[PDB]
RNA sequence: GGGAGACUUGAGUGCAGAAGAGGAGAGUGGAAUUCCAUGUGUAGCGGUGAAAUGCGUAGAUAUAUGGAGGAACACCAGUGGCGAAGGCGGCUCUCUGGUCUGUAACUGACGCUGAGGCUCGAAAGCGUGGGGAGCAAACAGGAUUAGAUACCCUGGUAGUCCACGCCGUAAACGAUGAGUGCUAAGUGUUGGAGGGUUUCCGCCCUUCAGUGCUGCAGCAAACGCAUUAAGCACUCCGCCUGGGGA
């Protein structure tokens, strides 16, 4: 949902205006991951829909080792609030 | 929210009372269930292109109606309407 | 000539029988899109109206 | 176009192979000759012929190959530097060689080297052994030869300051 | 994705002397502009242009041609590669087409061509051979 | 290569749009087949190269009116569309994936490939529980034939369908791994975008991403491939090393 999405960009954008970042995009990622997760346990014949979530899983992960990588302070800080691991 | 029409044949012999009473109940199990019909009008008594029920006329009645994809009311509808005596067929579709 | 597209219609209603009768022919069968002239996409929502029209008795399955 | 004459050429018949069209009445057994032109001064050439009989097949293989002279370039008794000719099947890397160390080549490489006035050269067969496609692979690489004069022309340079 | 910029440079270099075209624009770098510069005053291409952009640059380079549209360059061949890194020592810089090519050669002293490499004693990273 | 910065083109996010048999679930429509019931009706029907088995006077086939049930979705329909592939075609709704086009607000190389692992994977087959119209391995009978464990005919069980769990193989094919850049043209078509005309409709041009055909350069043993390369290049993976035995 367009509004829950531009919700949670607000509550994790690191300064006004910022939709791009490693802290946005695994944000919204995360709650696109959670609620296709649930659609998941209730149609686990929709293995179209799975890949989807698989390719959202490995951007997600992808997005994590740049922030590890780029600074480990906003990395652990962000996963925390996420409740990532 | 997204917007629905339907359009429903009623049975060619119906009374007007009965009508009325049916139309007025279908717009209730609509409103009951979290759904704004922003109208509801009858469209015409037409011949129909075959055999329906044994009807070969109906009163073609569609109501627009509004609600979240999440709500009842559309499940709601085709359940009463299936079961329903008077009513021939219906159809849901969403519109722009 | 794509006769929708002339007639400036983005929408069409299933409703409309008038509108869809000239897209079948005798018998009642969907003409191709090359007899008629209409486009690609034109075509795929008229081919619903009529299947919608169908289905509530506003046109013929046959004959 | 190198024109023929005013040149001495030799001819060298490189290989002569019997070929068979098949026909009604059994078989139609030929001749074909292919030869290696060259006056032995830089101007090098190959032909192939059909026919009956051995000597017509090889005048016929003769009279092409002169019409199909090539020039090829020469520092001394070696080439200016090292190629690689590939032609279908054939593959023919030929490298300069040391004055008085002889054609290092084998097989039609070696007449198409002699004939055309090649004394000392280095080279090796990669490639398939059919005598024509290794003769056409070695004009190829003759072909990509060049000269120092030209090539510093082309640069707009001076031969020195080429090398 | 591309993974060799220099060698997408030579090969853009090839296929627009294949055609015979008469320009040709690479995105810039500084190797890049350092190859382009000895192809200049090597006699290999006939001009050189730079073009700054928003992005990394343009370098534009006009491709030469003899009497008759000759073309001046043969092929080029990139030698190190990310695969395979090559390097030579000052006695290995190669010679090509014994002396009427160049190779490239990256050096403490420079991107410089074999001829000036082995005049300074020195080697380096063969980054591609021209001919 | 390492370290500290900077960058916006690659990659991704935002915003604005576009198309779609992409997937899953739950309903639903007509045509037709079969069976069933009831009239009408009378000796055939069915089938083959020709026949017979078979069905029918216990009333067939045909025809009319209905009822039941299963499976598949005519026309539309198109080197058309969508999907990683396998694949996806009536209609409606619910949940859901991906792609494409503009914009250039945001991030600032976050990318590519990817052994091992994991997931998906036509059809047949397997397990449990349902369903079963049509079709049909097996099988039966009738033919054909020298013989026929076939092709042909009349039947017909599993299976084909559904749920759930296995299986993990196909000329699973473009018999062509993935990513990127570069290298003449012509002409269709699907979805976009922009502008110039056109009263609109539409035409004209520019362009992006698909999908086809034709065709240079180059490539190829040849056949052929050719901006959807099998051309010119770089990265990573898979794989090959005479045939048979395998
Ligand atoms: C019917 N007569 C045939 C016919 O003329 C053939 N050519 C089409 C002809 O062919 C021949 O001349 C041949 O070439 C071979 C030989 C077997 O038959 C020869 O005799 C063949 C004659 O016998
Ligand atoms: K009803
Ligand atoms: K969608
Ligand atoms: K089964
Ligand atoms: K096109
Ligand atoms: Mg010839
Ligand atoms: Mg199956
Ligand atoms: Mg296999
Ligand atoms: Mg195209």
């Amino acid at each position: 949902s367009q509004e829950r999405k531009n919700e949670i960009i607000k509550e994790y954008a690191r300064h006004e205006g910022d939709t791009g970042s490693p802290e946005v995009q695994i944000a919204v990622l995360t709650e696109d991951i959670n609620q296709l997760n649930e659609h998941a346990r209730t149609h686990k014949k929709d293995h179209h829909s799975y890949r989807g979530l698989m390719k959202k899983i490995g951007h997600r992960r992808n997005l994590l080792a740049y922030l590890r990588k780029t600074d480990i302070q906003r990395y652990r800080e962000l996963i925390q609030r996420l409740g990532l691991r | 929210d997204t917007k629905y029409e339907i359009m429903y044949i009623i049975r060619p012999n119906i009374d007007e009372e009965a009508k009325t009473a049916l139309v007025e109940r279908f717009d209730t199990i609509l409103k009951d269930n979290g759904a704004e019909v922003i109208e509801s009008k009858d469209w015409e008594k037409r011949r129909l292109a075959y055999e329906m029920n044994g009807f070969r006329e109906g009163i073609y009645h569609i109501v627009n109606v509004t609600s979240p994809s999440t709500a009842g009311a559309i499940n709601e509808f085709d359940r009463l309407a299936k079961i329903n005596d008077d009513i021939i067929r219906h159809m849901i579709v969403k519109v722009e | 000539v794509d006769y929708i597209a002339a007639n400036h219609i983005e929408y069409i209603d299933y409703k409309d029988t008038e509108l869809l009768k000239r897209f079948i022919s005798e018998r009642g069968k969907i003409l191709p899109r090359r007899v008629t002239g209409t486009g690609a996409k034109n075509q795929r929502k008229l081919t619903i109206a009529i299947k919608r029209a169908r289905i509530m008795g506003l046109l013929p399955f046959v004959s | 176009y190198i024109d023929p004459k005013h040149l001495e050429l030799e001819d060298r018949v490189v290989a002569i192979n019997r070929v068979t069209k098949v026909v009604k009445g059994g078989r139609r057994l030929r001749f074909a000759a292919l030869v290696v032109v060259g006056d032995k001064n830089g101007h090098v050439g190959f032909g192939t012929g059909k026919a009956q009989e051995v000597p017509e097949a090889i005048r016929k293989a003769i009279e092409d190959a002169k019409k199909n002279l090539v020039e090829v370039p020469m520092v001394g008794s070696t080439i200016p530097h090292e190629v690689i000719g590939v032609f279908g099947g054939g593959r023919i890397l030929m490298k300069p060689a040391v004055e008085g160390s002889g054609v290092a080549a084998g097989g039609p490489v070696r007449a198409v080297l002699e004939l055309a006035g090649v004394a000392d050269i280095t080279s090796k067969s990669l490639g398939s052994n059919t005598p024509i496609n290794v003769v056409r692979a070695t004009v190829e690489g003759l072909k990509q030869l060049k000269r120092a004069e030209e090539v510093a022309a082309l640069r707009g340079k001076s031969v020195e300051e080429i090398i | 994705v591309m993974t060799d910029p220099i060698a997408d440079f030579l090969t853009r270099i090839r296929n627009a002397n294949m055609v015979k075209h008469e320009t040709l624009e690479v995105p810039a770098s500084k190797i890049k502009r350092d190859i382009a510069e000895i192809l200049k005053r090597e006699g290999f291409i006939r001009d050189v242009e730079y073009i700054e952009d928003d992005k990394q640059g343009v370098i534009r380079v006009f491709l030469k041609y003899g009497k008759n549209e000759e073309r001046v360059i043969t092929n080029l061949k990139r030698i190190s590669k990310p695969g395979l890194r090559a390097y030579v020592k000052a006695d290995e810089v190669p010679k090509v087409l014994n002396g009427l090519g160049i190779a490239i050669i990256s050096t403490s002293e420079g991107v410089i061509t074999d001829k000036e490499a082995r005049a300074k004693n020195i080697g380096g990273e063969v980054i591609a051979y021209v001919w």
